[PDB]
RNA sequence: GCUAAACCUAGCCCCAAACCCCACCUUACUACCAGACAACCUUAGCCAAACCAUUUACAUAAAGUAUAGGCGAUAGAAAUUGAUGGCGCAAUAGAUAUAGUACCGCAAGGGAAAGAUGAAAAACCAAGCAUAAUAUAGCAAGGACUAACCCCUAUACCUUCUGCAUAAUGAAUUAACUAGAAAUAACUUUGCAAGGAGAGCCAAAGCUAAGACCCCCGAAACCAGACGAGCUACCUAAGAACAGCUAAAAGAGCACACCCGUCUAUGUAGCAAAAUAGUGGGAAGAUUUAUAGGUAGAGGCGACAAACCUA
RNA sequence: CCUCCGCAUAAGCCUGCGUCAGAUACUGACAAUUAACAGCCCAAUAUCUACAAUCAACCAACAAGUCAUUAUUACCCUCACUGUCAACCCAACACAGGCAUGCUCAUAAGGAAAGGUUAAAAAAAGUAAAAGGAACUCGGCAAAUCUUACCCCGCCUGUUUACCAAAAACAUCACCUCUAGCAUCACCAGUAUUAGAGGCACCGCCUGCCCAGUGACACGUUUAACGGCCGCGGUACCGUGCAAAGGUAGCAUAAUCACUUGUUCCUUAAAUAGGGACCUGUAUGAAUGGCUCCACGAGGGUUCAGCUGUCUCUUACUUUUAACCAGUGAAAUUGACCUGCCCGUGAAGAGGCGGGCAUAACACAGCAAGACGAGAAGACCCUAUGGAGCUUUAAUUUAUUAAUGCAAACACCUGCAUUAAAAAUUUCGGUUGGGGCGACCUCGGAGCAGAACCCAACCUCCGAGCAGUACAUGCUAAGACUUCACCAGUCAAAGCGAACCUCAAUUGAUCCA
């Protein structure tokens, strides 16, 4: 086949970047992914998940302005256009964040645990233990990967040596160098999880497309499966 | 339903020729006393019919440039007048249709 | 199963023959 | 006496010898702008083994020997030896070929037919019918007879079968074409003869040579490589359409266009290789639909109907 | 008189009803469509571009949306090329089909249902119909009217076998199970409130017990995984066995094996129908989802009332068809036919044969009893050491992926193993009172088969797949028998060497080990 992927792009930019949808073919054409085409046409809106990206000639902790909080198609939470010096970026949003607010963005590691805000980035040695955290980055400087999506909270359990043991909304536990930063507070949208499709034709908007029709035996699998929480996932 | 046997042409010549099939001598013909032409008793001549529509097509072709359109339709009574023919009092005041030729002599 | 044959088209060379 | 009949050369087959102006890769046949992208990788299967699974061929002589081999179907060496046309075709033949044209298919691809005067054109015969329809009764004829019929006798053919007039198969009919290939061992006839044969091979009358026996059409299939998503299944890009009324931001109702195809009738070689008329479901949506692109068969796609992927 | 239309653009086609001349919407020649409409574009390098549309104004949103530049450097000096026709394209055709868009919304534009006659049947379309009003029929199919109420299934809108099934099947919101801690080609430029693999099916009440077995996960857990959820003795409850638990709630003659037309009540004059119930299911039953229920359905039943030609019971008329006249002109089929009826026969249903009867010749229009009529080398059934699809817990493999372990090298790659996943190749015996099921398949004895031999049966009856004794139960060798072939199986004189086999069957080749 011809695919070229849309996501050539490589200066960011506040502007919503037209997208293609792929329908969960591949780069063959052939279908990868089952259950996704059509749908309402969407524009990509490029996030900044690096919340501790100082502007270019400056360094250090900085603040910036809020202006709005805008529904975001391509994700489950809601985005903020957060304003800074003299360039603007879109951001994950948090619950109790509202238009005109403070946020700052911070990379120091005081030697006391600074007093955590909703909306702020710091480093996570930078946390009180037990504090709610979200857009966590796997390594420092990385940028946000997980803890993402609307109404999704990591916590702080400990500060060990130079690692933080995050509790991840799945539960499992991650270890990772106390530098790497992550917002304080929950992801925005909390009640996207109450959200009722009420019919197919909404399932289809979205872009899901009906499951298969042929009927499968259940294996083996099919049973409810307890096991014990998987161990630590570390980076360090 | 399909024919079980190929019938034989001598079936077929039998069908064919039976004097059904074939065509009748006409008996009312004969010859016109007008013109000669041969002509079915009850049928009119076709050679003298042929001769009144011809000039009933030329008297139409004057009637028709006389009236100069449709809907013109006169309401009067028509004479048709030949070459070396004047209007006779029977004749006046009735439209004349002029023929630039002789008068047939059939034609009265 | 259901049975179909195609029908076959005689050549057009063959009808489309002039004196 | 009409359809028609014929015809001889256009060419072809097998051998020998010999080695063989401009435009055009973009939508080919398109004068005239920054490329970068580059080829190599065991054939398989049918089939035989009466299945199928390891396996199954792709000069002479040694020799069908050594060997290999579900040691079986079959496969099978080497050393060594020495090494100038036509008892062809002649227009259904011979090349498919007058031409890879016409025509058919989206494409890969498939694939025809035929012509006949003469030195000069600046000169009686197939079927089918008609001449000429038919006379009671009958496999259509035979014995006959003065006499066509009338009289008497007579259950078409081929194949298949225990057995067919069989109401079992094939056949309208004419013309043309259309189907028994060969080793071993024997037999017959020659030649020579304990030897024969123009190296090799055989031999306790054999050896050498010749003669003479082994068909045609037909599957569903299997595998390899191409070609196909202008239909259809789904998707991608960017478009278009949805009157009117009720209701009110509705996968809402009635209802056009539009999409579909519930039921009836007709049609069933049809207008149509799925239609027509009426009737009916939806008709602002999970809608319909124009354009271009994509997914390719060990596959794709599928709101699974084993659906659809050029009837 | 009709008008579905029609006129343009797009797409498609490519000169395909313009003129002249010849023929007999054809052939040859001549001519033609003129750009403003449309196509054919853009100099770089960076840098900008949060705020839909819907009369965009209130409003209401969700599915979150077609519409934008600047800065510097370059640069004007010189309107080409191509489409333009038509009655047109895809359907083998001048094919009742397919065919996007803008206007016209019945027309200003575009067309002609009747070749002529007659007015038979049968057939098609339509209209009208006395009285009755479903009595028709499987069924109110069709037609006519505009029409109530109750059930089953599915929640619903949707989707599906293009060309016999539109459905109760598939999907579906909702609920639930499982898997996954992650970025530069899908998932996704997403990150556990996410994504994927599934089951079931909105909602309401719920979803009972079981992990013994299989699977999966773990190093015991799991059933909203595959699945399962009882008996006995005594006279419902009193004791006991067994199991993992003994089917719980609910519903129940069900679309639920049979019994079946279950038994009742209502409904009808009459009901194998329908509805309501039952000590109604050891073959109901709970996300293999169970009950209830609002809406909805060309789904399947039943029904009030009306309606009507469905019918009692058909009739009349118009059109088409039809028949006749004229032109043009197929198709399957066809051994030949000089092509009758009855009875009998026969390859087990005669036009053709035997005995009777009948019998001048041919047309035309109807009919469908026969020509075992045409049509498709029957799709039903069997067979073939003929196929293919699918499933596996059929045989053979792991070449291929994924893991591991061992080497090799200092995670990757390579080689070797093991385990899974996915697959691949191939097969699915025979006899048989058709096939299947059942039984049988080899050997011996007895009858059938009385007397040389031999004789079938899914015929009648018995048995065998050893055992015992001996260790010359060694070696050789005439001649014979022979299970109707061969293979195999038998007996045996003489001789050497010695001493001084029983048994009816009691078994199995080759290759290969
Ligand atoms: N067998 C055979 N002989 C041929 C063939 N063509 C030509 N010849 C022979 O060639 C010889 C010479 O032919 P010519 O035409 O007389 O002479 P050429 O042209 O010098 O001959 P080439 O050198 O063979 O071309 C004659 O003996 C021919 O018969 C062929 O095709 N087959
Ligand atoms: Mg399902
Ligand atoms: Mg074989
Ligand atoms: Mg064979
Ligand atoms: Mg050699
Ligand atoms: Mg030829
Ligand atoms: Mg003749
Ligand atoms: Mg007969
Ligand atoms: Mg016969
Ligand atoms: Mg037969
Ligand atoms: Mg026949
Ligand atoms: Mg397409
Ligand atoms: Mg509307
Ligand atoms: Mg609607
Ligand atoms: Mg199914
Ligand atoms: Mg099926
Ligand atoms: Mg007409
Ligand atoms: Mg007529
Ligand atoms: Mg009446
Ligand atoms: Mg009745
Ligand atoms: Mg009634
Ligand atoms: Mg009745
Ligand atoms: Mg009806
Ligand atoms: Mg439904
Ligand atoms: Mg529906
Ligand atoms: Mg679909
Ligand atoms: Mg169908
Ligand atoms: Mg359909
Ligand atoms: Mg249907
Ligand atoms: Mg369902
Ligand atoms: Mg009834
Ligand atoms: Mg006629
Ligand atoms: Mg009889
Ligand atoms: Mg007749
Ligand atoms: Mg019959
Ligand atoms: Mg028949
Ligand atoms: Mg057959
Ligand atoms: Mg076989
Ligand atoms: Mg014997
Ligand atoms: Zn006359």
């Amino acid at each position: 086949a011809n695919f070229v992927s849309w996501k050539s792009r490589t200066k960011y930019t506040i502007t919503p970047v037209k997208m293609r949808k792929s329908g969960g073919r591949d780069h063959t054409g052939r279908i990868r992914v089952h259950g996704i085409g059509g749908g309402h046409k969407q524009r990509y809106r490029m996030i900044d998940f690096l919340r501790f990206r100082p502007e270019e000639t400056k360094s250090g902790p900085f603040e910036e302005k809020v202006i709005q909080v805008r529904y975001d198609p391509c994700r489950s939470a809601d985005i903020a256009l957060v304003a800074g010096g003299s360039r603007k970026r879109w951001i994950i949003a948090t619950e109790n964040m509202q238009a005109g607010d403070t946020i700052l963005n911070s990379n120091h590691i005081g030697r006391m645990a600074v007093a955590a805000r909703e909306g702020d980035a710091h480093p996570l040695g930078a946390l009180p233990v037990g504090t709610l955290i979200n857009n966590v980055e796997s390594e420092p400087g990385r940028g946000a990967q997980y803890i993402r999506a609307a109404g999704t909270c990591g916590v702080l359990l400990r500060k060990v040596n130079g690692t933080a043991i995050i509790q991840l909304p799945s539960k499992r536990q991650m270890q990772v160098l106390e530098t790497c930063v992550a917002t304080v507070g929950r992801v925005s949208n909390v009640d996207h999880n109450k959200r009722v499709i009420g019919k197919a034709g909404r399932n289809r908007w979205l872009g899901k497309r009906p499951n298969s029709g042929r009927w499968h035996r259940k294996g083996g699998w099919a049973g409810r499966k307890i096991r014990p929480l998987p161990p630590m996932k570390s980076y360090v | 339903a399909a024919p079980k046997n190929r019938r034989t042409i001598e079936v077929n010549r039998c069908r064919r020729r039976n004097p059904q099939k074939l065509i009748k001598v006409k008996n009312n013909i004969d010859v016109c006393p007008e013109c000669g032409h041969l002509k079915q008793k009850h049928v009119l001549c076709a050679y003298c019919y042929e001769k009144v529509c011809k000039e009933t097509a030329e008297i139409r072709r004057q009637i028709g440039k006389q009236e100069g359109g449709p809907f013109k339709a006169p309401t009067i009574e028509t004479v048709v007048l030949y070459t070396g023919e004047t209007p006779s009092e029977q004749d006046q005041g009735k439209r004349i249709i002029e023929r630039d030729r002789k008068r047939p002599s059939w034609f009265t | 199963k259901k049975r179909f044959t195609p029908p076959i088209y005689q050549p057009k060379f063959k009808t489309e023959k002039e004196f």
